[PDB]
């Protein structure tokens, strides 16, 4: 141990530091964190030592409950890691996982936005589905509409999860505009093999069952556009148009939609 | 050419059924018109877009615009989320002016020492007339001599200060200023108080005539408002302003030059602190350079000084342990005069606050760095960065399609000379944005004008006589019965001149501190 | 499986390639747009699932831990016929048969002796018989110098020029080396065969088709 | 394709969600309830 401490003071590479921490791997936690701070003050921007530091810190800090000065030290060394390892997405994923462990919402959104700032365009795919999990873990949709708007701005072939989120978190009007603007596009992959009929039927059923939420779009124009789009499966869309008139309270209009449903 | 589509569809359904001659196949004269009057199609497109979007007008302005129900429900005294805490930098020149300019209100000053009773003030607004006023101090802006510009020196009247008090609160308010009262100073004090209380809020300022818009825009440079949040799109930009600019590219290049200068200051601080690295820093690397080298050095600095310690730290300890002595060599030496420990700590906190101002300005410029194209940078300037946006009614009706194309949002709306601004010219800049997800961003709607003043420039006598289309929205909101703030004391004209037209206004009095000047004490020579 | 297949990053360098991977022990970028980074440890070698599409001098470099981007030394010489490249002859010089001539060809490609095939031309090329070059002194097969002097003996003639891309030490073997594109058993016993191009056999066939009517010179070469 | 996927990116870095001022107090209001539930959630597993 004194010769090992002298060798660790005389050497500089990451393997001697890792061997010294593996030698002193007991529970020296305050002196261990002091030796971590001294070793990273001598050697900055070393990914292996920084990842081992944050992994050992997050493994050892678990006795604290929710809000502790130990957790504030964990957060402060997380941005001290992010000074140089901002381009590394794994430490960003570790801090966001620890932020769902802690329970912060707006600071987790701020650090996800800072991760989107830090990773230029290439490594956003390693951090974006964890942000979708973050927005699905919170039932309030006011942040999640703009977050999934940013995800559709980045990757447009993901609107089906947004439609499922808005049909699970009752933003039915915005679900209707998003469904109507994804089903009429030419190139879109729903990753389920819908063949552009199940999306039309889901849009028609969602705008049929709940017409009071949908107060901006033209329901009849959208469903007649779908009816002119198809030639083989018109009956479900005709039932959906008259069922829109049923939930709108227009029984005579539903009878008339059935009348040219017969006629056309 | 883009032809009229509805008229074209009418021509095709006319010429194939009734057998009439085709309109668009026999044209022989092309007609062009002058600019600034060729924008009526943009006005009609703005009206058609506002008709097509269903719920642009909020519910708290719906019954006020339509005039139904109680006409005094637009007043600030009937609203449950009324703002209590308000900051006033240069509205009040003295504590006795603050006492004399609040009629019907008791002033509870939190301090008893008149030496600390100085502007700026913070007033908490509602026994029921108690105003909890504390005179606070400005933060130290650094060791630079020229870091504080000229503030307001106009001593407003109690009605003019009550106009600002109604203008700070959300809702509809009006400033009825007769010619003589000087409503321009009240307008720029409203703008300065909005910018100082809520710097994240965005203010739209609309004036119809470009000369009066330039006159309102010139006074902002003589206030405590930074010029990087200003924007004025339009063809009436031609004023006497020295740095020119004030456009979409014209403030984005100023943002880039300020970012270059602050990154040069960051490089100078890096060479002062001896951090390794000679290449130029980005805004992200500047923020992480702050959070690693400036924040940690300030942490060990305040730990070694021990401000939160058992005993009082030494005055010279700040000067010995300050790590930015060689960075501020352009400042007049010494940085710390050594008179007192808390004064030296105030100078050190001013240096750190100027450093944090530079670093948070670079954090704001980080998003301008993140966008590649200058169109995206101008969009960022138009939506997020610029907090003061100066329009005319005609240019707002021109660019209302482009503002909703670029996602323009605001917080407060001001129209100056609301009798010179027409009623549709009042309604058009009211609705430049649209509500998204059931949320309206509109809080304040301030009409600064005079319903006894002129109707605007209408070139037909019959429309402005018979149809009453020259009646402004200001005059209509007076004539329904909304309570108005009629300014009383006039501060640029002679009292015998004011006595000739004071009968048109509700108690148009005279301000005595202007009338005791030697120009108003004497009369006209030779008469 | 510690080596990567990082592509999409000629303007890059070894320090710029290893700065993102630093504890990379080996970093050998190919003459094309490909590089391989290998870490000595086990936790540090998982860079493909950790720093994929990393920015390398304002350019994304996707990293995959495989050998898709690509003992006897291989003289990899981009033999250019005239001003255009005729192919990268990666002639695997047979050190098992003739190790001295194979090391001479590898050193002439790597240009570690001050002169060699990196920049020299083949002035003795025959149609499907021999293509002799590597002489950096007289540039005609009448100059050249080996490691032992101006002239050196052949190592061993165990290998034979039995197909395309077979390399031999031309002459007695100094810096002259001959690539064969067909059977050359009549010249066996005088020129010791010291190579077989498993890669760049098409480059050897193009050099034999061009051979001299054109200046067939390997300006870029290495091991 | 980095150039094709950087065709347009506005409000992507979280700079326009805080301009409206409607989600900033609400995220903290839900955060207070979430952390208050997590205090008793960890307290239910401390002695177990």
């Amino acid at each position: 141990l004194p010769y090992e401490e002298e060798i660790m003071r005389n050497q500089f590479s990451v393997k001697c530091w890792l061997r010294y921490i593996e030698f002193k791997q007991g529970a020296p936690k305050p002196r261990l964190n002091q030796l971590y701070e001294r070793a990273l003050k001598l050697l900055p921007c070393s990914y292996k030592l920084w990842y081992r530091y944050l992994k050992a810190r997050r493994a050892q800090v678990k006795h604290r409950c929710v809000t502790d000065p130990a957790y504030e030290d964990v957060n402060n060394c997380h941005e001290r890691a992010f000074v140089f390892m901002h381009k590394m997405p794994r430490l960003w994923l570790d801090y966001c996982q620890f932020l769902m462990d802690q329970g912060r919402v707006t600071h987790t959104r701020r650090t996800f936005d800072r991760a989107l700032r830090a990773l230029p365009i290439t490594q956003h795919s390693r951090i974006w589905p964890l942000y979708l999990r973050f927005l699905r873990s919170h039932p309030l949709p006011e942040t999640a509409v703009r977050g999934y708007r940013r995800f559709l701005k980045l990757s447009p072939e993901s609107a089906e999860e947004y439609i499922e989120y808005l049909k699970s978190s009752d933003r039915l009007d915005e679900a209707a505009q998003r469904l109507a603007t994804v089903v009429n596009d030419e190139r879109f992959v729903s990753k389920a093999g819908k063949s552009n009929y199940q999306l039309w039927h889901e849009l028609c059923d969602l705008i049929s069952q709940n017409p009071d939420k949908v107060q901006s779009l033209n329901v009849d124009a959208i469903i007649r556009g779908g009816l002119t789009r198809f030639t083989d499966q018109l009956g479900k869309l005709w039932c959906s148009l008259a069922d829109y008139y049923i939930r709108s309270g227009h029984f005579e209009k539903a009878r008339d939609v059935y009348e040219e449903a017969i006629r056309t | 050419v883009f032809l009229d589509p509805n008229q074209y569809q009418q021509d095709m359904t006319n010429t194939i059924q009734n057998g009439a001659e085709d309109v668009y196949e026999t044209f022989n004269i092309i007609m062009r018109r002058k600019p600034k009057e060729n924008n009526f199609k943009a006005v009609l497109e703005t009206i058609r877009n506002l008709m097509n979007t269903d719920c642009v007008v909020p519910d708290w302005l719906h019954d006020i615009i339509l005039g139904y129900g109680d006409p005094s429900s637009a007043h600030y005294s009937k609203m449950p989320n009324q703002i209590a805490t308000l900051d006033f930098n240069d509205t009040f020149l003295s504590i006795e002016h603050l006492k004399a300019s609040f009629p019907g209100h008791n002033v509870k000053v939190t301090v008893e020492d008149p030496a600390l009773q100085i502007p700026p003030f913070r007033i908490t607004f509602p026994e029921a007339k108690t105003l909890i006023v504390e005179p606070h101090v400005i933060p130290n802006r650094g060791p630079y001599p020229y870091n504080q510009p000229k503030r307001n020196t106009i001593q407003f009247t109690h009605t003019q200060i009550e106009a600002i008090r109604a203008g700070m609160q959300p809702g509809l308010t009006m400033v009825v200023g007769p010619p003589g009262t000087g409503k321009t100073d009240v307008a720029v004090q409203i703008i300065s108080n909005i910018y100082h209380n809520f710097p994240e809020q965005r203010t739209l300022i609309v004036t119809h005539s470009n000369q009066a818009l330039n006159q309102l825009f010139e006074k902002i440079m003589a206030l405590d408002i930074d010029e990087r949040h200003l924007l004025r799109l339009g063809h009436g930009e031609e004023e006497l302003e020295t740095e020119k600019d004030f456009s979409r590219y014209g403030r984005v290049n100023y943002v880039l030059a300020r970012r270059i200068e602050l990154l040069e200051e960051v490089k100078r601080l890096q060479k002062s602190l001896g951090v390794p690295g000679d290449a130029s820093y980005t805004c992200e690397t500047a923020g992480y350079f702050f959070l690693y080298q400036v924040m940690s050095r300030w942490e060990e600095y305040i730990s070694k000084v021990k401000n939160k310690g058992s005993t009082l730290p030494d005055v010279t300890e700040v000067s010995t342990f300050f790590p930015f002595h060689e960075y501020f060599a352009n400042a007049p030496q010494p940085i710390f005069k050594g008179r007192s420990y808390e004064e030296d700590m105030e100078i050190a906190e001013g240096c750190f606050r100027h450093i944090k101002k530079i670093f948070t300005q670079l954090e704001e410029f980080r998003a301008s760095e993140l966008l590649r194209s200058g169109l995206d940078r101008s969009k960022y300037l138009l939506v997020k960065e610029a907090k003061i946006i100066a329009m005319t009614c005609t240019h707002a009706a021109l660019k209302r399609h482009d503002l909703v194309k670029l996602g323009f949002k605001y917080d407060n709306i001001l129209m100056e000379e609301a009798a010179q601004i027409l009623e549709i010219e009042t309604f058009i800049p009211l609705l430049l944005q649209n509500p998204q997800d059931g949320f309206s961003r509109l809080k304040r709607w301030i009409m600064i004008g005079d319903h006894h003043q002129l109707p605007p420039v209408i070139k037909n006598m019959a429309f402005q006589k018979y149809s009453n289309m020259e009646q402004s929205l200001f005059t209509r909101f007076v004539r329904v019965g909304v309570p108005t703030v009629d300014l009383d004391a006039q501060g640029r004209a002679r009292a015998s001149l004011c006595n000739l037209y004071n009968w048109r206004y509700k108690n148009l009095g005279n301000l005595p501190h202007v009338q005791l000047l030697p120009e108003f004490s004497t009369a006209n020579a030779g008469l | 499986k510690r080596v990567l297949y990082v592509g999409g990053l000629e303007e890059v360098d070894d320090k710029v390639l290893h700065a993102a991977f630093i504890g990379d022990i080996t970093d050998i970028q190919i003459p094309l747009d490909y590089e391989t980074e290998k870490h000595r440890g086990f936790a540090f070698v998982e860079f493909e699932l950790a720093e994929d599409a990393a920015a390398a001098i304002d350019n994304m470099n996707e990293s995959e831990l495989f050998g898709r981007t690509i003992s006897n030394p291989q003289v990899y010489m981009d033999i250019k016929i005239g001003n255009k490249p005729a192919g990268r002859i990666q002639m695997l010089l047979r050190s098992d048969v003739v190790p001295m001539t194979a090391e001479n060809f590898r050193c002439l490609c790597t240009h570690e002796k001050g002169f060699g095939f990196k920049g020299s031309s083949f002035h003795r090329i025959i149609p499907q018989f021999m293509c002799q070059g590597g002489d950096f002194t007289n540039h005609n097969g009448t100059g050249g110098k080996s490691i032992y002097g101006k002239k050196f003996d052949d190592e061993n003639f165990i290998l034979k020029h039995t197909g395309p891309g077979l390399l031999s030490m031309a002459n007695t073997n100094g810096s002259q080396f001959f690539l064969t594109c067909d059977k050359t058993d009549w010249l066996d016993g005088k020129h010791v065969v010291f190579g077989e191009v498993t890669e760049g056999l098409d480059v050897l066939r193009q050099i034999e088709a061009q051979g001299p009517k054109q200046k067939v010179i390997i300006a870029d070469c290495g091991e | 394709r980095a150039e094709l996927m950087k065709a347009i990116d506005f409000e992507y870095y979280g700079y326009l969600d805080e301009d409206d001022g409607v989600i900033v107090p609400l995220e903290q209001e839900y955060e207070k309830k979430l952390r208050a539930e997590l205090v008793e959630k960890w307290k239910a597993e401390r002695e177990a």
